[PDB]
């Protein structure tokens, strides 16, 4: 009763955006704010189609776009985001409590230079 | 290879069973159940009901606890049975260890054991499903719709447990 | 029910948690959410004894999501045949599928 | 390295346990005016060894009228059970975080009883056939107790993770919003440890032992161990439940000390309590919690059920 | 159907053979019939947890409260018999003849 | 009058807890009607998104649901950060 | 003279001091300097695995920054 | 595997113990300490005779009470959920039944132990 | 027996069957069944005789087993549909189970030897009790799930139910013992035509309810419980052991007696659906019922029995507890088949 419709080897191959776990906690709401579009449509996708199948190119778009937006978190401010990573990391449960100062000194940076 | 411990979780507990269900003396058919039910916990725990293994683990060793309370008091003799006592113990207990094993053995060999329902011997862990939870345990959000949509479950029950605690009364008064 | 005072005086008393596509607390939906819902509104207004032949491979389609009797039972197959001719040793599994 | 970690559990909870035997004796004896033991090394620091070597090389009795498969596996279950119920306590980062942490070691707290029972019947005398139904009624009576009390403190704190527990009290110790709920807990706690004012199964009367009469050598030293590590659990339990300490993530050794301090005083009050206080009777035993203790409980729960929602001060649940 | 799912059914049904085949005791045949409910009990988790119906995941503990208080009635009937009778041996019982 | 108060003074005198018990029981449930603050507890738990927002699919015509994750219009939780 | 006691809960206090730091040392010891990533929900875990994943050395504690990615 | 594995050495270490308990001493196995004990004498013919006991009630009230425990357990998840007024009525209605069920074991002697 | 206490006893046991004919949700009906359980126990035991105390272990230890098989059943159509709704089941021998398991309940296959002994155990209110009121739950279950139920399943285990119904009571005197043998036979009698309508097992279920309290209200209104006892009392009663006869007449179904309709009504809707073979034998077996039917009526009234001196002073004393609805209770059970299509209402 039908065989199947999965894509390609080559289909299912992007750039595997490769952070770790405080480096994306402490990304987050920037990430977020300034990436939603793609990953509001990706999974707008997703839910409507219910169907992975058809939403791979938003699968490509988002990351794309998320690592269009770590490179330039990259070519700016970094060693606020470098402490302010490594200090989420440090925690547990990736806790943004015991990071506030840290915080401050990034949430200037994206906010004075981008 | 601790591979199997979701299937032999569930072994220990069918001759755990057998031994408690195997008509022994009233406190060996406890221990045997007793041992069924430490090992079930963790069948049900690796499935992931965490809370409702506990909440057996909890209750049901309470559960047994009183039952034997009256052990000593409403079932003891001069001469308390052993679980050597009667030799038809013995048959009991055997003819639990060599069912289960033989069709385990089938289930090994052939994976289309015939007993009763239509069964496959291939191990239980693939009938896990994959997915997530975000940020809620499913078990426990799900008993704890009881306060929300078990509207009428919590009536009756609480009904029912004032009723038992009334028969408990007027059956053990007395006169 | 015999006297079905749930929809005469209108209320749900148990209805609720009967089946396994309500509204589940915080829209935490079940393992055959899609199939049980193909087979509910299959199955609708028609007779039990006339939807059971109509909404059949819908029936049969959500056991086998429940309890995925055929998918592992088609698995256990390949098992077979792959410890088979691996004693026998023919084909090493690629490395996806050793690290 | 993980069965390092268990093994630096285990060991030390039994050097703690075998210097409570020193302390309790020291504590005792300077509140009733007696120089306690000082003459089995520097300040009687050597005698817990003595005594322990002494009951190992002592001869363990076979009850004649007995069944030895249970009058050896109930110092297992007691032992046993009383270790494994420390694993997981809130170190600051404790040994194995599990999700409903507190309700597991509740239900293990219930476990007791299921060495109690066989030890009072297997060891078939007047004495222990007495006391095991007597201390059993003890402990699961108050057992209910417990269980109401620790929900309802919880219901202030968000989840049974009990490391989570720690981030409920930060800036308050906790009893400042339940003490009229500890008093209870601790003596409830009391109760289910069987010490002198609720202990009720020694009875040097008329139960002489209750439990561990028959019981020699190894495995009647194996109850006392667990008897002695429920202690040290169960204050430890109060001791964070209520006794909030602060912990700053890199330097875990502080809450580490302030826990520790906390175990030490609580015990220190254990043994406080039982020196002085006469022991009660079987009837006000039962009649402390069931005409008492029990209709309290329910009300306090009610009381701290109702008090987060009319606050708008509901717990975060993860 | 797995295997797991074969051993607590089985379990189950031992547990009415033992129960059900009465021996001599009252008391441990009360025993096996509360084993039943833990059977059935795990047994009921086991779909329930399996396929998501976060609504059922309260049944198994209704499932258990109404179970004991079974057995609440089942043991305090044990003593009533007891009392006058003197044990729990199912083969004196048998003063309701005709 | 007379009676009512001599027995309340006897129950605070002879079954004390029993009366403490009674008390607080008694306010533990009148008080949540009472309390202005039971809807705003109602407001915490709807606030928590514990799952996705799964967007709409856009076609014009609805000003309230705002279009982006940043737009000023939509619904707001200040009185959270106030509380 | 109660400071014939001190001694006596001392050894007693360092008995229960040694499962404090021997725990928090351990998993300070073991991920990597980073105290233990508690996972108490599925959400968690599946972050751990993805860091697992990405570490390249199946260790989660491993973590690496922008300086991995392009 | 972690938590089953501090099981495993818990279990392990309490049989060592009680293994060297049991075995290292040495014992004459003279017949006449076999006789049991009772404050100096045996306990005659009894100890394991069928007890008359009356606090069979309580002990049965106990388990009556645990299921009702039970009921009440999910309660720290449960306030956790939309509509907390009818959790509220409704956990108040489990803890007044609790109550109900102490007061009718009250009056009607019941939780008062069996003479 | 506190009186307020014997009232909440009394509508626990009814919520508890009124619970089982309106929830839709299996387990809602499990939870009926027990409250019911746990609600009956006691009120058999007010007496409090040792007889009491076997005929209440008896009823717990068969009625707890059936609830549990009720719950195998349960589980397993749970496991192979996931689906609580009450309905036709999905699972053959899931179907088998719960038959077992209400059968155990209503005492019709070789299931059924509690009945007459724990009707010999307790009073004769508790009989009326147990034999009217504790069957409305399993019938009514077993109307929801006549969609699927194996009809060979079904016609064996009525059978059986009015086989040994009729035989056991042939070698019984006490009225009691009697009286659970006749139920019996009536249960095979419903149960028989539950499969091919409901609507006549419904109706064959109010003939059986009425006649049963129209009986048992007698009994206690002459207080007998031998049949020499009730030999006895064609003195103080005549009037009593005459209706005493009458509805004894109503009892096998002899026209043109209420007892008839039901056993016409069966026996016309199976010739409806080609069994012809299978309503023979009860309409042969009703004989049996017949019999000691017969018999009772010769003790009671058609031939005097020797009384008592003592008795006579009875005469000076009248009953007092009115026991109302005995009236219409006789009527309604004794002329009815001029309003047999009323059976149409049922449906
Ligand atoms: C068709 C549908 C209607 C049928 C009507 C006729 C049959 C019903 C029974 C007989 C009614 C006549 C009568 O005198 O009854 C009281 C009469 C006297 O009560 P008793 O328990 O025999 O003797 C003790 C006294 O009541 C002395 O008092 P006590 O303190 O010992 O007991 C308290 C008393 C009630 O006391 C009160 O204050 C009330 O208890 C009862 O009446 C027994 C039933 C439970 C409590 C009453 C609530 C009924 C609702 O009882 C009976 O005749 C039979 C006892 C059971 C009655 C209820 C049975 C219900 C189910 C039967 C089938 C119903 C139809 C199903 C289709
Ligand atoms: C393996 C099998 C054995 C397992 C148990 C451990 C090893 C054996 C025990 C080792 C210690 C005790 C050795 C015997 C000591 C003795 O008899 O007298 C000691 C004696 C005690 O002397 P004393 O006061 O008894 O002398 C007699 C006094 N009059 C005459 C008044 C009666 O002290 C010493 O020998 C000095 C050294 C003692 C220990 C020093 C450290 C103490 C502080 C740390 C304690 C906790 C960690 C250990
Ligand atoms: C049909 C009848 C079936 C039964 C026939 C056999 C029994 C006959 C009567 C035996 C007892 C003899 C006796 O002395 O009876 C006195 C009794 C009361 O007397 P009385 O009040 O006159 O009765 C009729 C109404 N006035 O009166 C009677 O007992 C007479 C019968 C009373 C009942 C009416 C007949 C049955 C109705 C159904």
């Amino acid at each position: 009763p039908g065989i199947v419709e999965l894509p390609t080897l080559e289909d299912l191959k992007v750039q595997e955006v490769k952070v770790s776990s405080s480096v994306l906690k402490a990304a987050a709401h920037h990430y977020g704010a300034q990436c939603d579009k793609p990953n509001k449509e990706f999974m707008l996708c997703r839910w409507e189609e219910k169907d992975p199948r058809r939403c791979l190119e938003e699968g490509k778009l988002v990351n794309q776009c998320a690592l269009d937006f770590f490179r330039q978190i990259k070519r700016h401010c970094a060693e606020p985001f470098t402490e302010y990573w490594t200090c989420i990391d440090y925690s547990g449960l990736q806790l943004f409590r015991h990071c506030r100062k840290q915080q401050a000194k990034f949430d200037e940076c994206v906010l004075d230079k981008l | 290879m601790t591979m199997y411990i979701a299937f032999i979780l569930s072994t220990i507990f069918v001759i755990g069973f057998v031994g408690f269900s195997s008509k022994p003396s009233p406190i060996y058919g406890g221990l045997g159940l007793i041992v069924s039910g430490g090992v079930g916990c963790g069948i049900v725990l690796n499935f992931g009901g965490s809370f409702l293994g506990l909440m057996v683990f909890l209750i049901y060793l309470g559960g047994m606890l009183v039952v034997f309370g009256y052990t000593t008091a409403m079932a003891t003799e001069m001469y308390p049975e052993v679980w050597v006592s009667n030799k038809t113990v013995f048959g009991a207990f055997v003819s639990g260890l060599m069912m289960e094993f033989c069709m385990v053995y089938y289930a090994l060999k052939e994976e289309e054991v015939e007993i009763i329902f239509k069964f496959n011997g291939l191990g239980d862990w693939v009938i896990y499903d994959t997915g997530d939870s975000g940020f809620f345990s499913e078990e426990a959000m799900g008993i704890a719709a009881l306060y929300s949509y078990g509207t009428w479950l919590v009536i009756v029950t609480g009904w029912s447990l004032l009723i038992g605690v009334v028969v408990i009364m007027e059956i053990t008064r007395g006169n | 029910p015999f006297f079905d005072v749930q929809k005469r005086l209108g209320l749900d008393l148990d209805r609720w948690m009967t089946i396994q596509s309500a509204e589940q607390p915080h829209k935490i939906p079940g393992r055959c959410h899609a199939f049980e819902k193909e087979w509910i509104e299959c199955a609708h207004g028609i007779g039990g004894i006339r939807a059971e032949k109509e909404c059949k491979i819908e029936f049969d389609d959500f056991v086998e999501c429940l309890l995925r009797q055929k998918t592992m039972k088609r698995l256990s197959a390949i098992k077979r045949q792959r410890d088979k001719l691996i004693k026998e040793g023919k084909y090493t599994p690629p490395p996806h599928h050793l690290g | 390295m993980f069965m390092i970690n268990i093994l630096s559990l285990i060991i030390p909870i039994l050097l703690a346990v075998a210097f409570l035997t020193l302390v309790e004796r020291k504590v005792l004896g300077y509140m009733q005016l007696r120089k306690g033991p000082n003459v089995v090394g520097p300040y009687g620091l050597l005698q817990p060894i003595a005594d322990a070597l002494k009951l190992v090389t002592k001869e363990p009795l076979r009850p004649g009228t007995s069944s030895i498969s249970m009058f050896i596996i109930a110092p297992i279950l007691g032992l046993s059970l009383a270790l494994t119920m420390w694993v997981p306590l809130p170190m600051p980062y404790p040994l194995i975080n599990m999700n409903l942490g507190v309700l597991f070691m509740l239900a293990m707290s219930s476990l007791a009883v299921y060495s109690i029972l066989w030890s009072g019947w297997a060891s078939n005398s007047k004495y222990a056939l007495i006391g095991a139904l007597r201390a059993v009624a003890q402990t699961i009576s108050y057992e209910v107790t417990l269980a109401i009390i620790l929900l309802s403190v919880l219901l202030m704190n968000g989840s049974y993770t009990l490391s989570t527990l720690i981030t409920t009290q930060e800036h308050i110790w906790m009893i400042f919003t339940s003490w009229p709920l500890a008093m209870m807990w601790f003596i409830s706690t009391l109760a289910e440890t069987n010490r002198a004012p609720f202990d009720l199964t020694e009875g040097e009367s008329e139960l002489v032992s209750g439990f561990n009469v028959e019981y020699a050598a190894g495995p009647f030293a194996m109850f006392f161990m667990a008897e002695y590590a429920n202690i040290i659990m169960m204050n430890a339990f109060t001791a964070i439940l209520f006794l909030g300490a602060s912990h700053d993530p890199h330097t875990p050794e502080l809450y580490t000390i302030n826990f520790v301090l906390k175990t030490l005083a609580l015990t220190i009050t254990f043994l406080w309590i039982r020196a002085s206080y006469p022991r009660f009777r079987y009837d006000q035993l039962m009649h402390l919690l069931w005409k008492s203790f029990l209709p309290l409980t329910l009300a306090l729960c009610m009381w701290h059920i109702s008090l987060p929602i009319m606050t708008a001060s509901i717990p975060p649940q993860s | 159907m797995p295997l797991v799912y074969m051993n607590i059914i089985m379990a189950f049904a031992i547990a009415l053979a033992g129960l059900l085949m009465y021996r001599s005791h009252l008391m441990s045949s009360l025993l096996c019939l509360e084993g039943m409910m833990l059977s059935l009990f795990i047994m009921s988790t086991l779909i329930i947890l399996n396929t998501h119906f976060t609504l059922a995941n309260m049944m198994p503990i209704i499932l258990l409260v109404f179970a004991a208080c079974e057995a609440a009635l089942g043991l305090s009937l044990l003593v009533m018999v007891s009392n006058t009778y003197g044990t729990d041996y199912v083969q004196n019982l048998n003063l309701l003849q005709c | 009058a007379g009676r009512i108060a001599s027995f309340l003074k006897n129950a605070w005198a002879k079954e004390p807890v029993l009366v403490a018990s009674f008390a607080i029981g008694g306010l533990a449930i009148i008080l949540p009607s009472l309390s202005p603050y039971t809807n705003y507890a109602i407001r915490i738990n709807r606030a928590t998104p514990y799952n996705y927002p799964v967007p709409l699919r856009d076609d014009g015509n609805m000003p309230d649901v705002p279009s982006h994750p940043q737009d000023p219009q939509g619904p707001s939780l200040e009185w959270l950060k106030n509380l | 003279m109660w400071f014939e006691i001190l001694p006596g809960i001392a050894v007693m206090a360092a008995c229960l001091f040694i499962p404090g730091m021997a725990t928090a040392h351990i998993h300070k010891f073991t991920n990597g300097g980073k105290e233990k990533r508690v996972a108490h929900f599925s959400y968690q875990w599946n972050l751990m695995e993805r860091d697992r994943c990405i570490s390249g050395v199946n260790r989660y504690h491993v973590t690496k920054g922008l300086e991995n990615i392009d | 595997m972690n938590i089953m594995l501090t099981l495993l050495t818990n279990v392990t270490l309490a049989s060592l113990l009680v293994l060297i308990a049991f075995w290292l001493p040495q014992l004459n196995a003279y017949s006449e300490k076999t006789s049991p004990y009772e404050c100096g004498f045996d306990p005659m013919g009894s100890a394991r005779l069928p007890f008359s006991m009356k606090f069979f009630l309580v002990a049965i009230t106990f388990l009556l009470f645990d299921l009702e425990i039970a009921l009440l357990l999910p309660l720290p998840w449960a306030s956790q959920t939309n509509n907390l007024k009818t959790m509220l009525t409704m956990a108040l209605f489990l803890l007044i039944l609790l109550a109900a069920s102490l007061a009718y074991e009250w009056t009607q002697k019941g939780l008062e132990w069996a003479e | 027996m506190n009186p307020i206490i014997y009232t909440t006893l009394i509508m626990t046991v009814m919520s508890g069957t009124m619970l089982v004919m309106i929830s839709s949700h299996w387990l809602l009906i499990w939870i009926g069944f027990e409250m019911n359980l746990l609600a009956m126990i006691p009120v058999l035991m007010k007496n409090f005789n040792p007889r009491a105390t076997e005929a209440a272990t008896k009823y717990f230890l068969t009625q707890a087993t059936a609830s549990m098989m009720l719950m195998m059943a349960i589980i397993i159509n749970l496991l192979y549909s996931g689906q609580w709704t009450i309905t036709k089941m999905f699972n053959p021998v899931a179907m088998t189970m719960m038959t077992m398991a209400l059968a155990m309940k209503l005492g019709l296959s070789p299931f059924h030897f509690w009945v007459p002994e724990v009707t010999q155990g307790i009073s004769l209110q508790a009989g009326l009790l147990l034999l009217t009121w504790q069957k409305l739950a399993p019938l009514s279950v077993l109307c929801q799930i006549s969609q699927s139920i194996n009809p060979n399943l079904m016609l064996t285990m009525a059978m059986l139910s009015i086989l040994i119904g009729g035989w056991g009571g042939l070698n019984q005197t006490q009225l009691r013992k009697i009286m659970a043998y006749s139920s019996i036979a009536h249960m095979g009698w419903m149960t028989a035509v539950l499969p091919y309508n409901t609507t006549m097992t419904i109706l064959n279920l109010l003939i059986y309810i009425t006649m049963t309290l129209a009986m048992f209200m007698l009994l206690i209104h002459s207080s007998a419980t031998t049949t020499l006892s009730l030999s006895h009392t064609w003195n103080k009663m005549p009037v009593i052991t005459s209706l005493m006869m009458v509805t004894l007449l109503s009892m096998g179904g002899l026209p043109p007696l209420s007892g008839f309709m039901p056993k016409w009504m069966i026996i016309q809707e199976m010739t409806k659906n080609e069994s012809i073979i299978m309503p023979t034998l009860m309409a042969m077996t009703a004989l049996l019922n017949l019999y000691f039917y017969m018999r009772l009526a010769y003790s009671s009234s058609l031939t005097m029995f020797p009384s008592t001196n003592n008795m006579k002073m009875k005469w000076q004393f009248e009953h007092t507890k009115q026991m109302k609805l005995l009236p219409t209770m006789i009527v309604l059970s004794t002329l009815v088949l001029p309003m047999t299509p009323a059976l149409s209402s049922l449906n």
